């Protein structure tokens, strides 16, 4: 393809894209790309440009674990939109290497889901939703450097950030302007 | 109608899926028969697949409110919501036909309801409040300990009428008037 | 209506698919006719494709409950549940027209019901409880040994009326009043 | 049986509060005002709510009529129906002991599209609907509207015994026979 | 019906979406009440979401035609056409309940209508003729200058009843007869 | 009694809906009953219709021309397509319209595509030109126009206000309100 | 493909196309192409030809940030249509290098969106719609050189421009006629 | 593919095809092909064979602007059907190089569209429909050499042309018969 | 493709992905990859990274049998989500080589299915559901080292594990943190 050819040539320059909703297909693609790029050069940075409306928690936790366990530093770039799991994986970049493009918008909000089934199933899902939401807030508190009480308060409904507000809040480390 | 002849002899008739349409009919039927004869027993025929918890507790509270004792009779099926209404009749009453199928199980959500995890923490605290209320209601009408109801309604518990009498859902299995 | 003239002469009419709507009508019709004349026989016309086990056992228990003897008459078809209701009439009764099609077969699930294997262990213990009850019911009304009913309702067993009389589903094949 | 209830001056909400259901209840409220303006109209509520202008159509009519409104929650008063439950007369507003009162802020069922000037107005209206829902549920519950805003931030399901403590109802309705 | 008791006391009732079905009913109701008492006031209850311009101007012209003064009363909503019909009542009349929602906005096309650009030049000259007529009608009934109506109905203009009185849509906000 | 029954008792037929085979058959039944009740007293026809249907038009059209009673057509909010022809189809010295009525005249169309061989479509087009010429011939002896003027004007949608449907000849008077209000 | 082969050969001549609705897939493709072309030669111009009916704000802000942070000058070309985000990215080109083909049409209008959910969610969406619309108008005021009050007034409903009207208004710098 | 391979080999012989409805995807493909072929040889003719039922105005205006601004002469060929934007781009070819195959049919008609939205939106759409229809008629008057009053009169409804009638009217310059 | 190209290059580095629902298509792909990698080098480890929401029992039993009968050690990696057949194939890895990424979540639950048909068919399906559930619990008891009574009790409804809880329970042997 053309779009796959431009992405392959930027994969050669160690630039990968989270450019859609973080589902398992895009996550396993990025996890494969981070494993492929950490196998080629384990010392050069991987540039993850994030134009993402968010996505699955477990799909983005696959990416986040592959970002952390890569010996490369994952430079993340908020490009237009880093919402939900996009803001998570943005803030999950290497400290000092989390960038916002100056008109990127950052959406931190608590996870979406759905309960279904019997009341014993839903009691397990909500027990697990409390586990997922506590760990998602713990990591956003670890990434941004904010308290987990402030992360839980701000990420109660949609909490939008500009690039300057995300720099103050702690999702990104720099706003690049070249 | 044949239903009008049943209602004239003070027999309300559940019959259908317990929803907002069916609960509103039965509560209208229960209060009219309370106004006609408050001392003569209302009979409730139950052939329902159940469903609906607020429609359950609308019917449940009304048949507990009225001065007339409620004689619940399970016809072929009392499956959740309707099995709670079957146990909701007066003690010394609550018949069931010998091949009736009493089905008790914990409340469910029909389909997925979406939302934030704070929205779903409340929809789950409610479905546990619905579950605990369904087990508390089915404990003072069956004589069980609510924790036994919780262990038994963990899954679908289908009761035959002869073992819904042993369970406390009904009090007598209804003998046929002619052998046939 | 012509149905109202039949019901005035104490003929309930199955007619349609045995479901929760149709079972609730027939039970209302059976109890009204028990209240009108408890000693005069209710006639039941059956042209049904059957279906529904709790709707079957709702109709079945009610036509066994009433003091009036039930004269079941198969019109063109008594398939599945309706053939059990056809055998459910009083002995010395249970007619069928000469080209009626009695169809007995084991209970089924219409469509797939999903779930965990503990949920499906119970939905299968119920469909075997439904199967055993369908074979136990069709044994004391046909004089068979339930194990013969299980071997015969293993598949669809279509009975002509002349061989549903030999099977015990009906007791007489209904002779025409005029040759025509 | 509904006609026997209406003959004894019981309007019956029963269904989803929409333009069809609000128009029926307002017709029922005004007829019973014309029959006996001094005898109390009873309102049975088993509704899932919904609809804000259908709410405030029922709400204003049951506030307009000279007859005091005895609201009774049957199994559920949700969204618009819990506001109608609180909308009854003080010293009235019963609820059955296992009724489920559900108060929450107004929503849009589905997405309404448009320019951002169109959506600035559909959001100024849903905040006007929210503030009116909290102002209405404050003079009928005795709360401070800001407490109503903090409590209806999410779904607030009230049991009837704690909808009495909340001010939605005034008494939890005791059964006439134990059974 | 309770609607028949309202119509007996000369209250027409808008209630639903203004379309060809609803406009034809109200015009039939307006002319019957003109024939019954041409000197006694017709009351018009409006809980409508509006819609339809020729259905608007069918109702509008008829309530302007009849000799009886029209007392419009907004119930919960007078959106679009409904708000023009609300202003279309007689001066010294045109009540609205205190939490009524008057919504004025310019005419729209529900969905896309296709065609050649000569067809669409005419469908746009008509929607500007509909817009100018909606602003001319809502100017002699509100006392505004039509150009103010055009600037205000540029978008959705939701009016509370207390500020639809200041706008000229209604003349008085309807005080409750009992405090409650 | 319905309010429509009170209108029909005072000899007012009511078009109201989309002119189709269901609506045309009702109005022709209403026109002939009122001819049988009083053949000398005028039938009034209220028109709030979006039109449509040419044989349903000419079923209503011929019946309101057949009856001995003069037809007083009154446009309520809309007379479109077939309904504007029925509006002009009333008696001269009659044919009112309310002041904000919308008279819409345009040439006949096919709702959707009808398929077929080109010999089938040569006939479906000779018919839609026979329908067009008949719609322009009918709307010429009722408006006083020259059919060629009707063809040039109904080339597109011609929306007429009631004050300029009187100048066009569709109606004869714009109906003044009995009270100012 | 054929269409991908012609686009790849124009990518080699540093000519990229915004030829559809600006969604995240087309934006991440263009952002990848601008990053790929700025990596090859950081001094040659990139020609972005825009035949676009508009699109997502955040997708076009990804493109706009990639256009600005590229060391290349992004020559933009209004080709037929530059509505919504298409006019934005047209006017977002390098000053002196924003071109309109002589029969291109430019549609400047305020952003479209949709409100949904609870009234606390919609109060956040409208708070963010006011942020997006103010920054979209600020950048169109920066691009065209018009006041933000004139941008807000003209882009209230659809405001169409010919190539000559867009040259006077400031979206393009030249109307090329060869 | 096969179809893409035959089109690529005719792209090498500078023969491009407008063979479907002129939407933005086919227009951006042709605009890319004209830019690609004008970059290879700026002096050889491009043969645009048009079998088109018409299409979008702005998509065909993208093609028309790319045809004019190409230094190549765009020889256009009415092949079977040049309707709507197909007749426009046919008549938009280089004068002397607009060809009709002898059984091609030419359909000149005024543009189709759709009005929607509020009455202030429709007043803008119709203001712009009058702009589009005046410029479409001005260019068909420029192409065919007919007066704009005759173009507006004939292109009021569907106005069909054979190859001989389009030669007299001015859409094509020759009817090739080899 | 691009995604197939990154997966092929990780197939060359003996890294395969269970990245979706385990159906027969993904199972036959993985079974083919394990047979292909065991044919190339029968002594190097195969890294199976599992981001899976579960799937078919028989599809995952195909993978599990191909994992066991491969002479390679199948290192399994819980990457984000190892639910149902994903937790099974995770715990089915070589002992000492079952890894959880530190934010992977493990979902052990009893198998889902559906009964249908006549009561003699359902009596066979439930007889076979008892066979499948006993062998699925026997293997999870063999993998985790837990008793089959504890596996049957915990995997009665959804039983979620973090990476630390799955390490204690026995699904994984290490939590890798690099
Ligand atoms: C990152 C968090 C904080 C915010 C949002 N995340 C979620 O809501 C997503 C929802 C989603 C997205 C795509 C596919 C399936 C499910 N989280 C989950 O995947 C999820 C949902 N429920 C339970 C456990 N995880 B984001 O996707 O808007
Ligand atoms: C006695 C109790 C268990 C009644 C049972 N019914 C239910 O579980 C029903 C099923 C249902 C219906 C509609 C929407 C969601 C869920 N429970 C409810 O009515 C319900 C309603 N809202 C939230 C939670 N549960 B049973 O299945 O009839
Ligand atoms: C002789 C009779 C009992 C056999 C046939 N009836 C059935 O098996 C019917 C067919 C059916 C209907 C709805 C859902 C599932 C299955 N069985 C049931 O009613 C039924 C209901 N719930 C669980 C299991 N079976 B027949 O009546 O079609
Ligand atoms: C007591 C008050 C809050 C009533 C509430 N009702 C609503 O949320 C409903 C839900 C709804 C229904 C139809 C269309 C859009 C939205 N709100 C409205 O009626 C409504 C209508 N138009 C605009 C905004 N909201 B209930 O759901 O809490
Ligand atoms: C009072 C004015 C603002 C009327 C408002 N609605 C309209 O503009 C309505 C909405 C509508 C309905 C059907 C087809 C097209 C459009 N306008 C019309 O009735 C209409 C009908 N034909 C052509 C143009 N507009 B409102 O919703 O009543
Ligand atoms: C006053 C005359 C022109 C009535 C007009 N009616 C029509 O255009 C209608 C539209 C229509 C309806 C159904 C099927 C095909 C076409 N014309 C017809 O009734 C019609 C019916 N068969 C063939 C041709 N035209 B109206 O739309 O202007
Ligand atoms: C460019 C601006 C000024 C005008 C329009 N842009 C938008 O508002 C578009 C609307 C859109 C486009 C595609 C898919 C969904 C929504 N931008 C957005 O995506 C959007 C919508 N609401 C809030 C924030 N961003 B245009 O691109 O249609
Ligand atoms: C070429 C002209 C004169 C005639 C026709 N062209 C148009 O009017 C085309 C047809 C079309 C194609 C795709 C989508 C929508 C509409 N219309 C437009 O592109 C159009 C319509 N309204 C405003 C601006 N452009 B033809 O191409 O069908
Ligand atoms: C895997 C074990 C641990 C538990 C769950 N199993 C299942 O849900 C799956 C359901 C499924 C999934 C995908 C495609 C087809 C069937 N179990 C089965 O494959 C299955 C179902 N019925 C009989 C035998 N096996 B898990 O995958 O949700």
């Amino acid at each position: 393809s053309l779009t796959d050819s431009v992405y392959e040539r930027l994969l050669s320059e160690r630039i990968i894209f989270l450019g859609s909703e973080v589902n398992d297909e895009i996550a396993n693609r990025l996890c494969a790309q981070i494993l492929l790029l950490a196998a080629e050069d384990a010392s050069k940075d991987i540039s993850l440009y994030i134009n993402s409306p968010g996505g699955s928690i477990s799909a983005g936790m696959a990416i986040y674990d592959t970002m952390v366990l890569a010996p490369c530093d994952i430079a993340t770039y908020a490009m237009g939109m880093a919402a939900s799991m996009g803001e998570f994986l943005l803030a999950a970049g290497t400290k000092g290497k989390r960038y916002a493009l100056p008109h990127a918008r950052i959406l931190m909000h608590q996870p979406l889901g759905g309960v279904t089934g019997s009341a014993a199933d839903i009691a397990i899902q909500a027990e697990q939703f409390a586990v997922i939401k506590k760990e998602m807030f713990r990591l956003n508190a670890e990434f941004t450097g904010q308290p987990i009480e402030r992360i839980e308060a701000d990420s109660d409904r949609d909490r939008w950030f500009t690039a300057a507000e995300a720099l103050e809040y702690g999702f990104v480390d720099h706003i690049i302007t070249r | 109608n044949p239903y009008n002849k049943l209602f004239e002899e003070r027999i309300i008739f559940l019959g259908v899926q317990v929803d907002d349409a069916s609960a509103n009919d039965i509560m209208a039927q229960l209060l009219v028969l309370e106004s006609l004869d408050p001392d003569r027993d209302i009979t409730m025929y139950i052939n329902s697949p159940g469903g609906g918890f607020t429609s359950l507790m609308a019917i449940y509270d009304t048949m507990q409110y009225v001065r007339a004792d409620i004689q619940t009779v399970c016809l072929g099926q009392a499956a959740s919501a309707a099995a709670v209404l079957l146990a909701a009749g007066t003690p010394g009453k609550r018949m069931a036909l010998p091949n009736a199928r009493v089905l008790i199980h914990q409340p469910s959500l029909s389909g997925v309801i979406q939302g934030q995890f704070s929205d779903l923490e409340i929809q789950a605290a409610e479905i546990e409040r619905m579950r605990t209320l369904m087990e508390t209601t089915l404990a003072r009408h069956t004589g069980k300990d609510a924790g036994v109801i919780r262990k038994d309604t963990d899954r679908d518990k289908i009761l035959t009428a002869e073992e819904a009498k042993d369970y406390g859902i009904i009090d007598t299995v209804l003998e046929y008037r002619k052998l046939s």
